[PDB]
Formats: structure tokens, C-alpha cells, sequence
């Protein structure tokens, strides 16, 4: 993997730096690296593809070195370099695709394609150059057995869920108390509703809880907490828990009372925020617990009081909600966020070449299933394929 | 690696391989003897140059044999007039000129 | 038990020995199972 | 860590090999190792302790090399060697305790004590000797990211949990169906009970299931499976689920039929045993699923017909049980078990020196909490402290 | 076999001794042994696998000797050695698996794989090293026809057997005298019951006897004998011997009387313990005879007298039980104890590679069947496979 | 003792390392040690036996040295070495048996047999080698008056005691309060029973205590604490304290509340756990005090309320239990345990050769009596015999 990254990095640097008119002092080191790569790759034979519709390709390297004696590069030098660069880039592209399209239930972190297995050999260690990208450096740190971290903007850490729980319920669904929620991507919207507006509750306060556990620990997370669940603030016709019938939800929104948001690690409160909305920081957590109360307004103007009678007919249902968005975070394990395109690259390659479903990943690289059942083998394979995707994206666009 | 063998001075591995007839490639800048003799090829004279390694524990006297059989060979009639495939156990690692 | 499994501070041990309400309530709120169990034992022993 | 282990191993081999009268040919190599240890440690100052009640101690090494001119060791040689070895062993003991009493959320495996940080420098690599013991071997393997394995006799893999789940009940708790279980250490005892003895059940068969997910993947485990849970076969008075009242349990044991024990890995059935008791083998699993049925006996003698009526009053409650013990297993992670004293040593040191509760481990090294939330940071810290505990146990009796 | 063990031992020593920084004097002998192994193996080709799902692999050894360093070997030396060590370890792993998955009805001691047959040739005998492991020691002793010994913790010597015998019985199963037992693994648990409480027996004493034979003689065994059988001390509904109906067993436990435990060897009484409980020692035996009695209490308080009437209706059945557990033992044959992983390893390899059932072992390496019919050929095969399994476990976790 | 262990160790190393085909560089030092042993033992004559049926045997040593010129050991070398090794191993075995079959009230640590007395002379010190075994290491530490340590799995530390105490009693034995207990091996099962279910007890609570002392101090002990005593949860008919009559015990099990377990050393509290189950650690203790309460439930369903009336005719008797098992521990004194076989070896030798009962150990090496009265002279003799038994087991299978 380090050799493959070095190949892609060398080719990208050759594309960027070997340009007409540039001083050779600008690319002396790069050309030494390029010649070393050519020497090491010469005389070796590689095969790629053969899975799905990915064609079987054979690669042979018999290239000549690059000049090192001009003062300023000219057009001839640029074309001579580009001819070799095209072939090397194609080889790297196909090796990366072959590695992406594959998976293994045991030792998913190790190379899976025969080309990458060959590059794992000691003879190719002369191609290492630089390891400065985020994914390659995290790879090297993990191998060295040190702390790793990927920084995500809107990490898709919540498996897609949209559901409700009814604590009080009847067949007619005329008088309900409970909660509804959507956990999607990097956002949690929760809304506790009570049809009676806590008329008969002790102290006219109804308590609501919502616990969202994560599949991986998030560190140094910036979060936005806002006091209304805009998704659960309009009339709705939902289908019963067992699907038999449908019930009505005509919410009227009240302020959430006694809002507590706790970020827990190993079941212990690491961070806790009370009645505080806006930007908050969770330093280290794997569970989010949101507690909030519907408190019946002790004082009501007539227009308000008419909404909440003390008898069964309830046309307006008192709802109080919270919205929590993870803007940024750091995680030890790879995830899918809104800024990176690695998941898109892997899924696109697999779909384009019609890879049969393997023994590890879910069909279509479904991120919801993957993050729902994020297992050790899945994490290893996902990190491997994402690292290869970053290596490939260095060259292909 | 002949250089490393000479530096370390331990010939156990090469001696064992040359005694038990195990394929091996000795790597190093060596001088060779050019031999244009078909009868010398038939005599298997290229395989009789490695015993001195075992006898002396040195590899600076190793001098492989490179057969060069052409029309200007004085024995090429043996190649031309009989139905046989010239063959030699040893090969010399050399590059053709540019 | 508390000292063995939590290594309380010197000041906390001093206050607990003197039976300081501040430290006692601090532990109760911190959810120390040992202190909470002892206090619950006392409350239940206050039968009548 | 490797240097600390090497120090301990050299000192142990000195205390056992260097004995009066022994040939110097028996200890020549060991004495070379000992002299290099002394040379490398000479002129270095170390400080240990300073946390909790662990005293701050200072260590200075200025020692002479053991002699090498004798063909046999005599009393004086052993005396001088012992005088040096005592001080070295005291230093090793204090270093090990200082390392064991410390934790870190980030980089749990990295050295935490000042002494071990100093030993991690490159000048001390000269004293490395042979890493033969199980724990140091696994330490090096995980440092290189290989497959580790610890062999446990009765691994302490299940957190303590004694509970019951009711599937049929009433306010009077006089006609109940459900399961009761104790998971403890390496033993699962589960008993399904039905008060009606499947009089009204379809086919007179009541199904019971019990799913025990392990926090880590065990491999090549020998398991004893016996057809009765002795723990749930006597009369009981049990708190109700909410705790308001208590209910009566009066078991009468029948044989469990259609016993199916399935060992699963990532939701995939790896091993399955039907109506099989005694020693069975689970090669690789992380979940155990026990299925067993209570079947109403088709033919009853009068003393059994009296027991099992069709009217409501159910004096005797049919019960079918299973016991499952993990005799031995292999795990890639580190666990407390019945044969090793590493957890006991770590807990003993912490309790003896009143180490303040840290950010990683639960108070008092509570194994229930550790295993219940066995996060990767906890695993790293636990492996480090267990390795240090084994190193200490090499010397301290 | 000895050659395979020597390869494993030298590879384990190389892994555990060739570490950065160690003196060269610490590993001179090891390096000489390693280079001898390399010389002997070089030029030989091996083929492994080909049974079930075990892949066919071809092994060629073409390696250079390990070098020398003046004082302390360094990182380069360790990496260069590690490459060869990894290849050799893989080879030994595969040879051991191919040996484990094979068996022979005739000449079960003899090697069964082509790899091990080749290694048994005379050319490889120069790779022998030290045969220190317990299993290789006993292998050599058995080869020489000397007395062997394996020390087992909770030896699994009793084939699983739960049963009952009724010396007195009627169709109504209302007045039964007999004995119910469970012999499992290392435990005997036998309870003799009388429904009449010996009302009409001579001297008001009912005699019970339980004779458990063992397939293999055990020597110097520590045994725990306790005066009750908790497994047969709660109400039961038990199927009849014919399976036609079921009978009710409602025990009241009395102390066993005149408990005599006899350990017999070849029909001769070797050890006899009279009404002694706790830790006893059986020095040599192949049969256990537990003789106990139910003595009707001569004086019973009113509550007791209510339990045992003169006439027929017997609601409470007098029960007297014994429990016996073999904590440790020594056997000249091979067994599956509760602390070792050899049976688990062999079964795991067979299950993982889907080896078809052979002609020697029962399906799935079922220990109950294997120990019930522990034929001499089966013992030969089991010792062979366990020895190779221990050799493999030297190198593989 | 050190000389005897050295003889056994060098003979074992000769058995293992001196094998056909091995490099002489792997046995050079061992052969030098073997020749030193031969030189030291040559010209000497010993006598063993003469106690019980242990036959009198005479040994005279005149052996030639082993060759030192081979490049690789061949068959002749191994046969020649084996001829000497057979006689030496026979001599060591007989010396060990002769030592194990003897006692001394005063100075029992010192050698007892004439052969070991002779070996204790200085001229034999040249046969020392390396004392690496656990028992010889502890022996050397004992001689040097340092701190000893033995690690035991399931230590046999509790002197057998199955009994009951009746705090409230009547001749009719119909309204009883008290406790029953079994302390055996490493398990304490203790139940507290009240026939009135604390109907009249103050606070509707009945307190129970159970104190188990130990004859030796255990260190860093892992313990399992479970909330019920299975052994005392079924109907029983127990003899009275005087044996005049029998009383009936029909238990119904309630959870024990306010469970406290204290581990004390010299009467001072070292560890205390309140209402904590599962795995616990006792760092250093000599007495266990278990305290637990039977609380009459305040709320009861009709089935529960029928059981516990207000008046005398108590049919079901409330009981609460605890089970405390010492999984592992460390002791400065030798103990019988589940994993080791030294007690079995000593007892077996004495039984086989019919050694008359001595003045130190009880008849038949009864471990119950030995650990009930583990006097210091008994400890000295027991450590001596255990060390000799381990030395013997090094060689004899
Ligand atoms: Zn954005
Ligand atoms: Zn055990």
C-alpha cells in the first residue's frame, strides 16, 4: 500500500512539476525519484482485473530513464516524460480498481489483489518517497500502532432511522404520549409529544428521553443544538406500529423544558449541557442522551387555553423537540462524511464494473447497513478501500 | 552474491550446493573465457570451473566459460552436419551491446 | 472500601472522617455507589 | 516494555543460573548479558512513584561487572551477584508498579511512567535478550500488528448478569412463561419456565431462546453443555420486573427437547449442535444462541397428571434448563481468567497504594464494568498493565 | 515428527530471541541451528494440502544464511531474518494442518502427509534440536516403548452418560427404589433414592452401588468427594425406561450412610476410603465403585415423621447422593482435559476445512464417542494429531 | 536439595537435547555439565530405601565421560549416553522416594534420607546447574530467607467443614433460625434460614454472619461471589446437634440483601465489598467474614403471601445464600491445589510402599487434617516432600 501510494504520488508530482520552461533545480529530486521508480519497476510483470466486468490486463515495464542535464526543461523533455507517465498512471489506476473491488472476511487490512501483493515485496520498498496525505499517514500510524484520526465534516455516524415510540397508546390513537425521531447522517431530530399536554401528569411535566449510541467513538466534535424539531412540527398521518391502521398527529410546538444533553463514553458522562443551545463541544463520547420535558404552561391566555382541554377531545397535541447536528468530529475509524468522495469512488467503481456481492460489504455498499453493522472486518476492509480510493483520486479526475 | 561471500569468508552454503548439485546463480563482476569449440562444448567443459571455489575458499579465481559457436569456429561442421541441439548446463549473465 | 476503590484525596478523607456534609453530598451527586449504598442503608434503618 | 521485560528476564536467569559450584560454561552467556545490562544502566538516574500513596523513589546505577575469570562459581561470586541483583530487582518492581498504576485515554499502549519512558530510549535497546513469555510475545506481535492469542482456562468473558424475561404474565404472577438466566465468568445457566406446561400451546411445545453476545471473539473453545440448570430448580420468591411486588416460582424439571446451541460470528452460524451434551468445540464465534423447548409429556402416570392440570391453578411450574461452561478458549484480546493472577495483581497494587480513579478503567478495576464496556482504549491500557504485571510476577513472589 | 517439532522450536526461538539490540552471544547457537536448517531444507520441494477445502500449496526453500554482527544485532538483521522466519512458519503451519486433517486405520502413529513423510527421511535428521515439550517428550518415549505420562486438569475421561436404574418399580411409578447418575467429563454425580425410605428393609437400610469404569488407567489422581448430588435433589418429571410414560421424582435429601469409595485396578481394590469427604488421592485405578446407603432415621421429629408414613402414599422420596470430581490426574494415554486446547485445535482445523469423515475418528471429533470407543488405533491417531497440534500451537495463536 | 534438583535437571536435559542428529553446538555446554556430574559422582556409593516396603538398594558410580568430538550426534552416541542416563535416573528416582517417605518433627526442612544427607556435602556442589523450576526457586528463596511465593488455581485452603448453627431452636425443630455451611477445598457455600421469614424479627430483617479463617495468608486472590447457595436450596432431613432426632428443612430462596464480604489479615479489615458480585479481588487476607440479611418482602402476590403466614405452622422456610469460590491465589506456603499433583505423588508413594504413619503427617496424608492443623513443622516437612516430588516428576512420568 505504501508502494502504491508512492507510485501515485510520484506520478502526480511528475504531472504537476515537469512542465515546459521550469528550472531543473525545481524537479531534480522528483526526477531522481522517478528514475528510481522506473529502475525498480523495470523487468517486472503484473496482472490486474478478472473480477466482474473489469478486464484482465497485463503490464510490463521496459522504460528508459529521464534526462537530468538540462538547465530548463523543454517541450521534448515534457513529452518524453508524459509518454511514460501515461502508462504508469494507467497501471496505478487499474491496480487501485482491482484492490477496491475486492474484499476478504479474514485479514481485510492486507492487500487482496495480486498486483498489490507483488508490490508488498521487499524489492519494491525502494519506492516510498513521501507519505503525507491524511489516509496514508493514518495507515502508517496504525501500522506503527499509534493513535490515528480522521477529521470529518458532517460524518455519517448515525444509521438512517425514522421511527416513533408510544408510551401511552390506545387502538383509536386519540390520546397518545411518546416520541418520534429521525437519526440520519450527522443529525438527530427528536420530538416528544403528549396529546393531553400533561393535564394529568405529576406536576404537569412529561419527561422524554432519546438515546443514540454510535458505532465508533467521536472526539473533539463541534455540535449545534437547537430547541425545535422542525421535521415533526406539521400535521401528519402515520401508520400504526404493526401497520394495521393510521393515526393523526396535529402538533402544536411548545418550548422544551429542562433540556439536558449528555455525551457519554463507556457509560459515563463526559460532557453535559443544561438549557444551552447553539455551538457545543463534545470531547470524547460514544453515546448521546437527550432528555427534555413538556411542561404545561401554568398561565395561558384564552387562545392558548382553548387548545388544551381537560377532556379526551384533543385536536392539538403538545410537542417539544430538539435538533442536534454534528458539524465536525474526529474518529479513529473511517466514516463517510459530506466533504470526501471516497465512498462515492468505491461505490462507483463497484457499480460500473458490476462486482458480485462479496462476503463482507452489504449490497451496493449501502452505507446505512454498513454503519448499522460496523464490524471489525468491515472496518478493516472499508479503511483499505478508502485508502486505495484516495490513492487513485490523486491521479484520476 | 560473490562479493558478500568473499567478504564473510564462510563457504558452507556454496560448498553444500556445489557438492549436492543444486541450481544457483553466482552474481558478481567475473571475467570469462570465450571458447569457440564445439568439441569443448560437447566435453561439458563449462561445468568444470567451480570446484576451485570449494578447494580454495576463494572466488576471485572463478572464470566462467562463455561458448561462442559460429561459422568461424573450426568445429561448426559438428553443429551443421548432425541432428542435435547444442546445450550447456551453465549460462553467463551478460548484456548484448547497444 | 471508598479509599481502596477510588483513592480519595487527603482533603476528601479529612472531610469524610469529620463527616462533612459538603463532601458527603458531593459524593452522592457524583454517584459513588459505596457512599450511596451507605446512605441508603441509614435511610432504610430509619424505619420507626 | 521489551527493555523492562529483558531486565526482568536477565535478573530471573541470574537468580536461578548463578549458583555456587556451577560451571562457568553454564553461565558465560548469561554473564555477558548481565554485564551489558550493567554497562547500559550505569550512570542513569531514574525516579518512580509519586502517584497515590506510592512513594517517590530514586535509583542510581554505578555497579561493577561480574567477573569472568572463574571456571566455577564460588560463594563470593554468588554473593556479589546477589547484591547487585537485589537492587536491580527492587528497581524493576518499582518501575512495574509505577507503570501499572497509570492510564491514558490516548495511546494506552505507550509507556506512562517516567521510568518506562526513559527506558524506551534507544540507548537501552542494547539490553533486549529473548522475549519468550506468552505476554511479551503477544506484545511484540500486536506491536507489529500480527495475530495475537491468549489461552484462557475458563475465560471471564461474560459480565455478571442474573435476570429474567417474562413473555406471559399477569398482575398476580400466578401463570407465567419466560426465561431466567445467570451469566457469570465462563458459565451460562438458562432455564425456561412455563406454569401451564404447554397445555394450551400449539403442539404442546413452548419455545425458549437465549442470546449471549460476547464482547470479544473467542476461538477454539472447549465447551461443556449439560441439559439442566441446577441454579433455577428450587422454589424462589422473586421481585417483579418493576419491583412493586414479589412472585412465587415452584419449578419442576423436565428434560429440554430440541436443544440447539449455535455459535455465531458476525451473525453467521459458525457452529451448531443439536441434542448434543458433554464436550463440544466452538472454533470461532462471538455470539451464543441457545434454543430449547418444553414439551408437555404425551403420557403421564397419575403422579404427573396430578402435577399438570388443565385448569388455571398451577402449583408446580414446568422448567427446562441448560448449563454451558467455557472450559478453555483462545482470544486475541486480554481477559481475566481463573488461572492467571494478572488482574488480581493490578487491582492489588491499585488498592494497596490508593490510586485515584483514572479516566480509563472503572473504579477498583471492576471486571464486570471492564468487560461490559471493553472499549479499544480500555483494551490497550489493560494489555499494557497485564504485560507489566506479568513482568513483575517474573521476579516478585 | 521430531524434525517438524525441531523446525517449530527453532522458528519459535528465532522469533523470541532474534530481536533488535540483543547481543550476538545470546543467539550464536540459535543462528548456527537456523543456518543448518536452511542448508538442509534448501533445494527441497514440498506439497501440502489437497484434502477437503485445504488448498494445495507448493513450498520451495531458496534462502541465504543468517549473517553475523560484532556485538549487537540491529533492525536490518531482524527484518532480514523475519522474512525467512515468516516463510518457514507458514510452511510448518501448513504441514501441521495437513497432518491433523488425516488419519489411518493401520499404522496410525506413522506420518500421513507427504510433507511429513519426506521430513521423516534421513537427510533431515540433522534438524533435530532439543525435544523439550511435554508432548514431544512423550512421543519419543512412546516410540521407545517406555512409560509415558500426560498431566490433565479435570481430565475428560468419563463419556457423557445421564441415566437411571430402577431396582424396584411398578407401572404407576409410585414406589420406586433405584439410582440416577450423571457421568460427564471429570465428574460423577450419583443419587440413590427410595420412595419408602427403607421402611420395610432389613435394619431399615437400603443399599446403593454405582460402578463407573474408565477406558484408560489413571495414576496419582486428586479427587474431591462430597456427600450430596445437587443435580438430583429437585423435583423432576422423568421419561420411563421404555419411553412410554413419565414418572414424578420429589426428593428429600438425607445424609448418605456408610459411604465407601473404592478405586480398583484390574479388579483389585487399590484404594478404599470409608466415609471420608474432601480431597482424596487415588494412586492407580481403572474403576470407581461408590457404595452408599439410605438409613431410615431411627428418631424423627413430628415434621420429619409426617414425611415418611408406614402405608403406601409417598409424597416425599428419600434421596442420598454422592458427587466426585477428578481435579487432576496422570494418564499414559491422551485425553481432552479442561485446560488444554489440542482437541479444540484439531476439531477447529477439521471443521474449518470441511474435512470429510474418515475411517478412524467419529464424525466431528465427537469426544463422547471417541472416549466411549477409545480403540488402540484411535489412541495412536489421537496422539499423533495432538502432538502435531501442539507443534503448530508453538508458532500459531 | 539443590544438588538433587541439579541431577534431575541435567538428566532431563540429557534426555531432551542429546538426540540423534543434532548439532554438537546445541549440546556442548550440556555435555560439559553432564561430564562434570559424572566426575563429581564417580567413586561414590549411596544407599536408599529401608523404610516400609521401599526396597533397600545400593548405588555405586563408575562411569566414563561422554565424547566431545562429534560434529553431529549419531546413534552410537545416543545409546552410550542413554546407558548412563538410565542408571542416573533410577538413582535420582529412588533418592526422591526415600526422601518423600520420611519425616522429622524438628528440623524437617533439612534432608532426612542418608542419600540426600550425603549429597548435601560441599564436594557435590559442583553439580548445581540452574534452579529454574518454581518449587526449587521457592526452596532457594526459603534457604536465603527471602520472600517465597506459590501460585495456586483453586487452592485447597478451607479445612473441610459441613455444619449448621441454630441460633433459635426448640425440641420440635419447627421454628428455626440459623445458618448452614459447607467450606470445602476452595468453595464456601453458606445459607441463612428463618422459618418465620422474619415475621417478628426487628425491622422485618434477620441478620446472618459466617466467618471462615485460614491457616495461611493468601495474597492477590481472585474470587467469585454469587448470590445463592445451591447446596442448601432443596428439602433436607438433617440430624440434630446431639444426634437424638432429625429435623426437616424445606427452603424457599429469597435474594440476600445487604451482602457484605470482608477479607481480614490478622483480624484487621483489608478488603470490604458491599453488595458486589461476580469477580472480586482480595489482595491480602487470612479470614473471610460474610454478612447477609433476609428481608421479609413488604409486598407479596397471593401466591407469595400464602407461603409466609403470621402463625407457627411454617411449611416453607425462607433462606438466603452465598457462594464464594477462590479461583486463584498466591501463598507463601505450599498448598494442595487443583492443578498440581505433588500431594497426589507423595500420598501415592507412601501408600504404595506402605510407609508407617510418622510423627508429623496424619495417617494417609489426609489433607483435611493436614490443613486443619497446618503446624509449622508440618509446613516444613510438606515443603520438603513437595519439592522432592516435583524433582522426581521432572524425570519419572
Ligand atoms: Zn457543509
Ligand atoms: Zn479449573
Amino acid at each position: 500500500m505504501d508502494v502504491l501510494y508512492s507510485l501515485s504520488k510520484t506520478l502526480k508530482d511528475a504531472r504537476d512539476k515537469i512542465v515546459e520552461g521550469t528550472l531543473y533545480s525545481n524537479v531534480s529530486d522528483l526526477i531522481q525519484q522517478f528514475n528510481q521508480m522506473i529502475i525498480t519497476m523495470n523487468g517486472n510483470e503484473f496482472q490486474t482485473g478478472g473480477i466482474g466486468n473489469l478486464p484482465i490486463r497485463n503490464w510490463n515495464f521496459n522504460f528508459g530513464l529521464l534526462g537530468t542535464t538540462l538547465l530548463n526543461l523543454d517541450a521534448n523533455y515534457v513529452e518524453t516524460a508524459r509518454n511514460t507517465i501515461d502508462y504508469f498512471v494507467d497501471f496505478v489506476d487499474n491496480v487501485c480498481m482491482d484492490e477496491m473491488v475486492r474484499e476478504s472476511q479474514r485479514n481485510g487490512i492486507a492487500p487482496q489483489s495480486d498486483s498489490l501483493r507483488k508490490l508488498s515485496a521487499i524489492k519494491f520498498k525502494r519506492i516510498n518517497f513521501d507519505n503525507s496525505s491524511e489516509y496514508i499517514e493514518n495507515w502508517n500510524l496504525q501500522n506503527r500502532r499509534q493513535r490515528t484520526g480522521f477529521t470529518f465534516h458532517k460524518p455519517n455516524i448515525f444509521p438512517y432511522s425514522a421511527s416513533f415510540t408510544l408510551n401511552r397508546s390506545q387502538p383509536a390513537h386519540d390520546n397518545l404520549m411518546g416520541t418520534m425521531w429521525l437519526n440520519a447522517g450527522s443529525e438527530i431530530q427528536v420530538a416528544g409529544f403528549d396529546y393531553s399536554c400533561a393535564i394529568n401528569a405529576p406536576a404537569n411535566i412529561q419527561q422524554f428521553e432519546h438515546i443514540v449510541p454510535l458505532r465508533r467513538v467521536l472526539t473533539t466534535a463541534t455540535i449545534t443544538l437547537l430547541p425545535d424539531a422542525e421535521r415533526f412540527s406539521f400535521p401528519r398521518v402515520i401508520n400504526s406500529a404493526d401497520g394495521a391502521t393510521t393515526w393523526f398527529f396535529n402538533p402544536v410546538i411548545l418550548r422544551p423544558n429542562n433540556v439536558e444533553v449528555e455525551f457519554l463514553l463507556n457509560g459515563q458522562i463526559i460532557n453535559t449541557y443544561q438549557a444551552r443551545f447553539g455551538t457545543i463541544v463534545a470531547r470524547n463520547f460514544d453515546t448521546i442522551r437527550l432528555s427534555f420535558q413538556l411542561m404545561r404552561p401554568p398561565n395561558m391566555t384564552p387562545a392558548v387555553a382553548v387548545l388544551f382541554p381537560n377532556a379526551q377531545p384533543f385536536e392539538h397535541h403538545a410537542t417539544v423537540g430538539l435538533t442536534l447536528r454534528i458539524e465536525s468530529a474526529v474518529c479513529e475509524s473511517v466514516l463517510a462524511d459530506a466533504s470526501e468522495t471516497l465512498l462515492a469512488n468505491v461505490t462507483s467503481v463497484r457499480q460500473e464494473y458490476a462486482i458480485p456481492v462479496g462476503p463482507v460489504f452489504p449490497p451496493g455498499m449501502n452505507w446505512t447497513d454498513l454503519i448499522t453493522n460496523y464490524s471489525p472486518s468491515r472496518e478493516d476492509n472499508l479503511q483499505r478501500v478508502f485508502t486505495v480510493a484516495s490513492i487513485r483520486s490523486m491521479l484520476i479526475k | 552474491n560473490l562479493e558478500e561471500l568473499m567478504r564473510t569468508g564462510s563457504y558452507a552454503q556454496i560448498t553444500n550446493m556445489l557438492l549436492n548439485n543444486q541450481p544457483v546463480a553466482l552474481v558478481g563482476a567475473l571475467p570469462f573465457v570465450t571458447d569457440s569449440s564445439v568439441i569443448s562444448l560437447i566435453a561439458i567443459l563449462d561445468a568444470t570451473v567451480f570446484a576451485q571455489i570449494v578447494k580454495l575458499r576463494k572466488v576471485d579465481t572463478l572464470k566462467p566459460i562463455l561458448y561462442k559457436i559460429n561459422s568461424d569456429s573450426n568445429d561448426f561442421y559438428l553443429v551443421a552436419n548432425y541432428d542435435w541441439v547444442p546445450i550447456s548446463t551453465t549460462k553467463v549473465y551478460k548484456q548484448v551491446p547497444v | 472500601n471508598l479509599n481502596d476503590n477510588y483513592g480519595i484525596s487527603r482533603q476528601q478523607a479529612f472531610n469524610l472522617l469529620r463527616s462533612d456534609p459538603r463532601v458527603l453530598r458531593e459524593f452522592i451527586n457524583q454517584d459513588n455507589p459505596i457512599i450511596r449504598n451507605r446512605i441508603e442503608q441509614l435511610i432504610m434503618q430509619c424505619r420507626l
